[PDB]
């Protein structure tokens, strides 16, 4: 049932995303660089997740799914 | 030669097997058929 | 209560606006040294027009101050509480239209920020009257905020219980078991 | 120590318990840069010191 | 070209034979030490002086879509559109305004409108320059329309102006293009006073102590000039935007605007400088890391006294786009005429 | 916020001019 | 609040000392010194006082 | 397209073979879990052989430091130290035995 | 920690236990549905 | 001049994630480097036009790491219990 | 859902001690 609504959401959001094309590539950059090094976590949640997080493993995961090479 | 890096590449490093991998290699070649 | 709190703060804010505006002679505009040494009033003092037009505004906020002190000390038991609906319009309609002009005073090219002793009370009273109209439309009972805070606290309790039982120490471990 | 580098102590060694046993690179950089740069306050003019 | 593309610093060997050990030159070159920065290139004074960076800053202001109000929560409603600052050639300022207005009480000099008329008329002789940095993203069309609207009104209420009179022809230097004449002229006999007097005997006599022989615009040249200027302005909104497809527009194809060509990227800045005889030079500079920044020369128009006077008044006239900008400009422009300079590079 | 720094600039500039003129008059008078 | 409710078995209300200990220590010495600045910067301009 | 898919898969397997076999110059091999005589150096307790069998600086330094840094205040600090240490050990044991 | 948890001996124990658990579950299914 | 940007990361800020330009051998990658105490590294970094970036670096050190250390000590038991639960109950229902 | 009732009660013992 997610596919039927996903079809209507696709075209609905496609033009809204194609409109900006600059904020859409600023927020994506910020979001990616912020999930890479989880250094925003202490001031926002109180648990400093940067001590147990591995940026290299996340970068390798990203590139692996980008190139499809496990 | 002036503008060459001396840090080779990630790609032009050829594989070299240790002894355990040599053993695995000969086994996988003999049980091939 | 809540509407009582709004009306109380309205009377005291307007009281302050007057007691500060008139009990002192007048303000002095920013000099802005070097502003076209000729005319156009740049780097100058103030004048009759300004002073008196302002002395007016003070009287307007006094009028609404007295209206609000009357409504507070009269319907603080909120004679008959309802037909005050008349005065209510007179306290809301004006208010919103006032705010309208203020909401476009930046587009009008006015300097509203250099002098706090005049625009502060106007903006604050417009906001207070508008939120009073809003709260009178839906009747915040001064106990509904208690229900709101209890809802958010119940949600965050449900959150920390899940967190504690999943990541720190199971609830089946730390609590005692019966029958043996 | 006699050469016995470490030991057990029955006291919990809080630096491990709170994770503060590594020294924050900038601190070490500062300490070393100040160790390898001895300062001369006197001047060889007043004190008749001609050689290092 | 590729060697300059990188920055690799290759030491040089001492041309005396024995060992050829590298020379003790070294050096970090505080301009190159400044790549990787974002805004500007911190350069520590004397380096900026020997680099011929003679345009001090005089004033800062902004062009708002909406000025913020204290009384709204925090004043977050105030949306800025541009950040403006002004620069002026400090040696020429100290030579021009430093002979007459220097040596008096600054407030007393600021009190009379003669100084104001001076600084509004003596602009294009100092090479006055104005920089506009886009505080946010901006579509091009609205910017064009707003600038036309805001400058046409100055262009109409513009009176015939006072212009300086040419004391010398100053031919270009054909054989040696670089060769500049002034190092000789200011020490021509080392007593250039009387020779300059003889030079000005031909054209006109300096109307004051500053040395400028002014000239008010005639009954003519004050109506066709403004007409041609209005013609130039009326050709703006579709020159930058010809046709409906932005892909063919000039700014499309360079990082100054979005890849879509429809919005001006935040951080890009426009530079406008004014030469004396009605010359306007406009350039653009992308924003971001100092190492990858670009610079474009857009157009170098000539002969529009109307445009020069209109912009000089729009920034420093009796009714400008922001008052404290021009006030501070006049003040710290009086500042270096007393010998010193802003940003004390001595 | 530049205005305040400008005030201080003009104060110091006037003090500079005035102090030098005063010392000039005084010293040249002492010579003559 | 959640952990005390789970441990002691009753929700702390202004009638009980747990509420006031939590209030004073927690709120007044950890959350007040910055919520105060937030309010003094963003909500008093929404009123008349400067 | 399926034809290109199949030919690409064949050449990929051939590249992997070549890299496992000799000097091929653009590929990355995959590694495998090792399940056999892994480690080998842990099956054995050899502490008693290497020290030829055939911790005072610790406590001194701890106590001297809490003395030196912060009347009868040293006694309060020392009692606090000892008490909190014993309580840590007891809490650890009880929490363990509660599973 | 994971190097200690997924050691080969522990891995073989997990394998054996999973096999026996699957066997017993499917036997429960078999004797239940044939009833 | 092959490196574009370095990003110091970690809780004590001695690892960097260097990014290489397009002219580098192998194109553009991200490589992790662990750094020894060398007091000449930062001058070398800035005088070659490298965007050197740091973290947030909290000043407490003991209130920052205290809820993450509690987790480092408590999570292993949760992992072990979940694994054995999977085996002996999610299968042997 | 071990703690909801204590809030619904509003927005709607070691016998050996004694
Ligand atoms: C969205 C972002 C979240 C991605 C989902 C993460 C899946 C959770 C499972 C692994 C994360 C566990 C974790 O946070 O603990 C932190 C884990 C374990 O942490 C490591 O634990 C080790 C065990 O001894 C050691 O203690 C190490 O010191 C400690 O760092 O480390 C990481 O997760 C580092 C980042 C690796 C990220 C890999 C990509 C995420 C996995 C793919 C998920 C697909 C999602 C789509
Ligand atoms: C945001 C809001 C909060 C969300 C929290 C998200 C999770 C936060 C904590 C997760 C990481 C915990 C920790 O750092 O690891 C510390 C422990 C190791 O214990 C430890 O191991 C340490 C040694 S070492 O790190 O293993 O080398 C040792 O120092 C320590 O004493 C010992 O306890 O690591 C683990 O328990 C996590 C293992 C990875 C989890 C995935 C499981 C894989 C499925 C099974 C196959
Ligand atoms: C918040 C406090 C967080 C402080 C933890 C700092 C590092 C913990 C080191 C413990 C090492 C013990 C061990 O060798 O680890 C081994 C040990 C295994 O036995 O690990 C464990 O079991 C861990 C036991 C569980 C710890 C959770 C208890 C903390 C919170 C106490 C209850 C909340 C109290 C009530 C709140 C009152 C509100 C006013
Ligand atoms: C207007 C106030 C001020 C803007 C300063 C700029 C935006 C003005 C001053 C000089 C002008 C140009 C001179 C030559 C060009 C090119 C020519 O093709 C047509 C006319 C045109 C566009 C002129 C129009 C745009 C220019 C740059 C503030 C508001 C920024
Ligand atoms: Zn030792």
């Amino acid at each position: 049932a997610w596919q039927q609504s996903f079809e209507t959401y696709g075209g609905k959001l496609r033009e809204v995303l194609l409109g900006q094309q600059e904020a859409a590539k600023n927020v994506a950059k910020q979001l990616d660089e912020g999930v890479t090094y989880m250094d925003w976590t202490y001031r926002s949640t109180g648990v400093d997740l940067s001590a147990v997080w591995d940026p290299e493993l996340w970068i390798r995961f990203r590139e692996a799914v980008a190139q499809n090479e496990p | 030669e002036l503008m060459r890096s001396a840090v080779p590449a990630p790609g032009e490093v050829p594989n070299r097997n240790s002894r355990g991998q040599v053993a695995e290699q000969v086994r996988a070649i003999l049980d091939q058929y | 209560t809540v509407a009582g709190l709004l009306l109380t703060t309205t009377i005291v804010v307007s009281l302050y606006g007057l007691f500060a505006a008139v009990f002192a002679p007048a303000p002095a505009l920013p000099v802005a040294v070097g502003a076209w040494p000729g005319t156009a009033a740049a780097a100058a003092v103030m004048d009759g027009s300004a002073a008196g037009l302002r002395r007016l505004a003070a009287g307007g906020l006094l009028l609404t101050a007295a209206a609000s002190h009357g409504l507070f000390d009269f319907a603080g038991s909120v004679p008959n509480p309802t037909i005050y609906s008349l005065l209510n319009l007179g306290f809301v309609a004006a208010a919103v239209l006032q705010s309208y002009f203020l909401y476009i005073a930046p587009a009008w090219g006015v300097n509203v920020n250099w002098d706090t002793a005049l625009w502060g009370p106007m903006y604050g009273t417009a906001f207070l009257g508008l939120v009073y109209g809003l709260v009178a439309l839906t009747k915040f009972d001064w106990s509904s905020v208690v229900d709101a805070v209890l809802r958010v606290a119940c949600w965050f309790a449900e959150l920390t219980m899940w967190f504690w039982d999943t990541f720190v120490w199971k609830f089946s471990w730390s609590e005692k078991t019966r029958r043996a | 120590c006699g050469g016995a580098a470490w030991g057990y102590s029955f006291f919990p060694n809080t630096a491990v318990m709170f994770g503060l046993e590594r020294p924050f690179w900038g601190d070490t950089l500062a300490r070393l840069s100040k160790y390898w740069n001895p300062t001369q306050v006197a001047d060889p003019a007043r004190t008749g010191q001609l050689l290092p | 070209a590729a060697l300059a593309a990188s920055v690799r610093r290759i030491a040089v060997a001492d041309p005396e034979d024995p060992a050829g050990r590298p020379l003790p030159g070294g050096g970090a070159s505080g301009l190159d030490r400044s790549r990787g920065l974002t805004g500007a290139a911190h350069m520590s004074g004397q380096e900026a002086e020997e680099l011929e960076l003679d345009w001090g800053q005089v004033g800062r202001g902004a062009l708002w879509r909406r000025r913020p109000t204290r009384w709204l929560l925090g004043g977050l409603d105030g949306v800025k559109d541009w950040e403006l600052e002004a620069y002026a050639h400090e040696p020429l300022a100290n030579q021009l305004l430093g002979a007459k207005y220097g040596g008096r009480d600054p407030r007393a000099v600021v009190a009379d409108p003669a100084y104001a008329a001076d600084v509004l008329r003596a602009g294009p002789l100092l090479g006055m320059t104005f920089v506009l940095r886009a505080a946010r993203d901006l579509p091009l069309q609205e910017v064009a329309s707003s600038w036309r609207g805001l400058l046409g009104n100055y262009l109409q209420r513009q009176a015939p102006l006072s212009l300086p009179k040419a004391v010398r022809p100053a031919h270009l230097d054909p054989t040696d293009l670089n060769g500049v004449a002034w190092p000789a002229l200011l020490s021509r006999p080392a007593a250039a006073a009387h020779a300059a007097a003889e030079a000005e005997a031909a054209g006109a006599v300096p109307d004051d102590e500053m040395g400028v022989a002014w000239r008010v615009q005639s009954g003519k040249e004050a109506a066709a000039s403004v007409a041609a200027a209005q013609q130039l302005l009326q050709s703006l909104p579709d020159a930058l935007c010809p046709g409906p497809s932005p892909a063919a527009w000039p700014l499309t194809g360079t990082k100054l605007v979005d890849e879509g060509g429809r919005n001006w990227r935040r951080g890009g800045s426009v530079w406008v400088t004014l030469q004396p005889e009605g010359g306007v030079l406009v350039q653009a500079q992308t924003g971001g890391v100092v190492g990858e920044q670009e610079s474009y020369l857009l157009t170098h128009v000539q002969g529009q006294e109307a445009l020069a006077g209109a912009v000089m008044s729009a920034f420093m006239g009796p009714q400008p786009l922001d008052p404290e900008l021009a006030a501070a400009a006049r003040s710290v422009l009086l500042v270096p005429a007393n010998g010193f300079t802003a940003a004390n590079k001595e | 916020n530049d205005l305040i720094s400008i005030k201080y600039c003009f104060n110091n500039l006037y003090n500079y001019i005035s102090n030098k003129t005063a010392l000039s008059t005084k010293n040249l008078f002492l010579f003559s | 609040l959640a952990l005390l409710t789970w441990m002691s078995g009753r929700l702390p209300t202004p009638a009980t000392p747990e509420f006031w200990m939590l209030a004073y220590f927690g709120f007044y010495r950890k959350v007040w010194p910055d919520a105060a600045a937030w309010l003094q910067g963003y909500v008093v301009p929404l009123m008349g006082f400067a | 397209n399926i034809f290109s898919k199949k030919i690409i898969s064949k050449v990929k397997q051939k590249k992997q073979k070549l890299n496992y076999m000799t000097s091929y110059l653009n590929v990355q091999s995959e590694h495998n879990v090792k399940i056999f005589h892994n480690s080998w150096w842990t099956h054995l307790n050899i502490k008693n052989l290497v020290n030829n069998q055939d911790s005072e600086f610790i406590n001194s330094a701890i106590i001297k430091s809490i003395n030196n840094k912060t009347s009868s205040e040293k006694e309060t600090m020392q009692l606090l130290l000892m008490s909190s240490s014993i309580l840590l050990h007891l809490c650890a044991i009880i929490s363990l035995v509660s599973i | 920690f994971l190097g200690w948890l997924l050691a080969p001996g522990r891995l073989e124990f997990y394998e054996k236990a999973a096999c026996v658990a699957i066997a017993l579950r499917v036997l429960g299914i078999v004797i239940a549905i044939s009833t | 001049g092959h490196v574009a940007r370095v990003r110091f990361y970690g809780p004590e800020k001695n690892k960097v994630m260097a990014t290489t330009r397009a002219s580098a051998p192998g194109g553009e990658r991200l490589c992790k480097v662990v750094l020894p105490p060398d007091p000449e590294l930062l001058d070398h970094l800035v005088s070659n036009g490298v965007v050197v970036d740091t973290g947030v670096t909290e000043d407490d050190r003991l209130r920052a790491s205290l809820l993450v250390q509690m987790l480092r000590y408590t999570v292993p038991f949760m992992v072990i219990s979940g694994l054995f639960w999977m085996i002996h109950t999610w299968i042997l229902d | 859902n071990k703690i909801k009732p204590y809030f619904e009660a509003y927005f709607s013992l070691n016998r050996w001690s004694v």
